[PDB]
């Protein structure tokens, strides 16, 4: 399987979980996560950091009695992910390529939208500095 | 959990 | 997306790889009708009609305005696992597509396998022939 | 038509 579509694998969104806290006893273990459609990206701010690998939602501060499905539809309730009641490789060709498309679509308004931010920080930065300049 |  | 190794399971990409095909309008094996019976484009300068089953990889050259390609295939390769999809490429289940190409993956080995065993056999035919004429 |  190529490389580009692992995270739609839930197999796969598990193994990314290294060294994560709660385990057997907590409600938001690694494969409940996975299943949820979750990848862990620690940080070493937050090596708590979790992100779904459609809709690209990051979140921290993870407490053991969260159910990841719940913790899900209330942050990014948008997300198609959270709509697929079926397993992977019973995913029809166009069912697959249409929430790929999707996907993808979801990578570039995130990144878009943190360009945005970045921007309007500079953005103002550089009038503040100017204010400052008129005194 | 939040938000980051 | 499929990367480039699973493209030519859509039609339209081994649409696009028949360029200069002779056989167009008013023919039987237009590049459309190539493509729905799995051909590929694969010319060379000794044949340049040559085409190619791309789940079966049976190349077949010497094309006639009239020939049916769908016929051709299941004439010269019966057995092809191609031939027995009846449903479009998009109502495969990933869990049928990814079998489809593991027997695909086998076919090229297979083929890969057959081609360096004729080469083999050729080599071979040389070194009889040189030693015959050496032994006389 | 034929094999190569
Ligand atoms: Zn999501
Ligand atoms: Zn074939």
């Amino acid at each position: 399987l190529p490389p580009a579509w692992q995270p739609f694998l839930k197999d796969h969104r598990i193994s990314t979980f290294k060294n994560w806290p709660f385990l057997e006893g907590c409600a938001c273990t690694p494969e409940r996560m996975a299943e949820a459609g979750f990848i862990h990206c620690p940080t070493e701010n937050e090596p708590d950091l979790a992100q779904c690998f459609f809709c690209f939602k990051e979140l921290e501060g993870w407490e053991p009695d969260d159910d990841p499905i719940e913790e899900h539809k209330k942050h990014s309730s948008g997300c198609a992910f959270l709509s697929v009641k079926k397993q992977f490789e019973e995913l029809t060709l166009g069912e697959f390529l249409k929430l790929d498309r999707e996907r993808a679509k979801n990578k570039i308004a995130k990144e878009t939208n943190n360009k945005k931010k970045e921007f309007e920080e500079t953005a103002k930065k550089v009038r503040r500095a100017i204010e400052q300049l008129a005194a | 959990a939040v938000p980051i």
